């Protein structure tokens, strides 16, 4: 246009999509211990519990 | 008698192209669902700022029209004729007689006698449409020709018109004639006014529908949200003064 | 960037306003019987 | 004997046109629309009545050359920021230019 | 929607006279002498 410019985002669609993944993947996997340091395994359904 | 003009009388009001948008247009147009007359095949017709005319018929009895002021000599006139093949346009001084018209006996002649000081010269069922429009000192013409099954009736259609030809004289014009082809021994007549439009275009620059905004609320609603479609809600649309 | 020229674009020459008629015309008249004779619609070329 | 009637005028002298020139920055003008840009050949379809076309935001995007009624397009020569990315002159003085 | 809306508005914004001759800035300058363009100059910035 005349002196309107779009700029590009910092993180990149995909990347967001890994951010999400990773979210997923620890929310399954470690319940919420991963959200207060190192992620501890647990069965999914103990964590149901 | 009279009827109703239904769709038609929309032209390309510019030479600009758009692929897609839905442009709105203030200019002069002939207002949706209007009322026109039924001439058969005939008298003088004023020539307010814009007027219509539409012809339907297999056999060619129309031919021409007469332009001017006074249609008399002492007052410059524009005249167009077609003889068979030759569109002769002449923009100047004539005595047309109280009945000029060219049969089809199968003699051709009495329409004029008079040629003085003339200032241009040139020379070159199914439905017939064109638009005058003089503003100005230019001479405004469009045209458009879709074949058709009704013997002489308006059909329903929607179908714009492409300007063809102006010319630039600078002169004020009142009424207006026409000539016939009957023996020697079937058109329309519709007003322009000041409107206001919106068009659309289909990636060719081609005029395929067209909404009036002061027909009906739903009209004017469309045209506050530019666009032929409206989804369920309310909408604020103008002020009862 | 900067435009490097400008540039002009206009359509073909039309009828080009006869004045060879009128000024290599075979007789012109006498001052007190003056022509008149007047151009219209056309392209003038006074360079030539 | 010339004149200047209230009438539009009809006769006048011929203009000059030039050779056009494609896909560099020029300062294009027919017949009255100017600008700049970039003149090139646009895969499109005009009518005979249609002179130059305008997209939407209402710009001249599209233009046919009155000399052989073909379609070329025209778009803005290019125009950004300049950006300058720096470790700090703490620690070095070399820039990086984006 | 809203965004889109209002960078269009500011593109449409640009084809206005703010009571000026015209809405570009070569007409007024190709036709008019500084002295007397400056004034719609100044209009159209302020307006701009
Ligand atoms: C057109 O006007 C005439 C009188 O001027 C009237 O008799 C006729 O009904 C009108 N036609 C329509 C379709 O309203
Ligand atoms: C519009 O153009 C497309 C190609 O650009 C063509 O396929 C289509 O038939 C055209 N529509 C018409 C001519 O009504
Ligand atoms: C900044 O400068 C100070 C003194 O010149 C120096 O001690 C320090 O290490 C520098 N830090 C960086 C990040 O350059």
């Amino acid at each position: 246009f005349n002196g309107l410019t779009v700029l590009p985002p910092l993180l990149t669609d995909e990347m967001i999509a890994q951010y999400t993944s990773a979210l997923l993947a620890g929310t399954i996997t470690s319940g919420w211990t991963f959200g207060a340091g190192a992620a501890l395994q647990i069965p999914f359904a103990m964590q149901m519990a | 008698a009279y009827t109703n003009s239904f769709t038609r009388g929309v032209y390309y009001p510019d030479k600009v192209f758009r692929s897609s948008v839905l442009h709105s247009t203030q200019d002069l147009f002939l207002p949706f669902f209007s009322n026109v007359t039924w001439f058969h095949a005939n008298p003088v017709l004023p020539f307010n700022d814009g007027v219509y005319f539409a012809s339907t018929e297999k056999s060619n009895i129309i031919r021409g029209w007469i332009f001017g002021t006074t249609l008399d000599s002492k007052t410059q006139s524009l005249l167009i004729v077609n003889n068979a093949t030759n569109v002769v346009i002449k923009v100047c001084e004539f005595q047309f007689c109280n009945d000029p018209f060219l049969g089809v006996m199968e003699s051709e002649f009495r329409v004029y006698s008079s040629a003085n000081n003339c200032t241009f010269e040139y020379v070159s069922k199914n439905l017939r449409e064109f638009v005058f429009k003089n503003i100005d000192g230019y001479f405004k013409i469009y045209s458009k020709h879709t074949p058709i099954n009704l013997v002489r009736d308006l059909p329903q259609g929607f179908s714009a018109l492409e300007p063809l030809v102006d010319l630039p004289i600078g002169i004020n014009i009142t009424r207006f004639q026409t000539l016939l082809a009957l023996h020697r021994s079937a058109y329309y007549v519709g007003y322009l006014q000041p409107r206001t439009f919106l068009l659309k275009y289909n990636e060719n620059g081609t005029i395929t529908d067209a909404v009036d905004c002061a027909l009906d609320p739903l009209s004017e609603t469309k045209c506050t949200l530019k666009s032929f479609t409206v989804e369920k809600g309310i909408y604020q649309t103008s002020n009862f003064r | 960037v900067q435009p490097t020229e400008s540039i002009v674009r206009f359509p073909n020459i039309t009828n080009l306003c006869p004045f060879g008629e009128v000024f290599n015309a075979t007789r012109f008249a006498s001052v007190y019987a003056w022509n008149r004779k007047r151009i219209s619609n056309c392209v003038a070329d006074y360079s030539v | 004997s010339f004149e200047l009637l209230h009438a539009p005028a009809t006769v006048c002298g011929p203009k000059k046109s030039t050779n056009l020139v494609k896909n560099k920055c020029v300062n294009f003008n027919f017949n009255g629309l100017t600008g700049t840009g970039v003149l090139t050949e646009s895969n499109k379809k005009f009518l005979p009545f249609q002179q130059f076309g305008r997209d939407i935001a209402d710009t001249t995007d599209a233009v046919r050359d009155p000399q052989t009624l073909e379609i070329l397009d025209i778009t803005p020569c290019s125009f950004g920021g300049v950006s300058v990315i720096t470790p700090g002159t703490n620690t070095s003085n070399q820039v990086a230019v984006l | 929607n809203q965004n889109a809306q209002a960078l269009n508005t500011l593109v449409k914004q640009l084809s206005s006279n703010f009571g000026a001759i015209s809405s570009v800035l070569n007409d007024i300058l190709s036709r008019l002498d500084p002295p007397e363009a400056e004034v719609q100059i100044d209009r159209l910035i302020t307006g701009r």
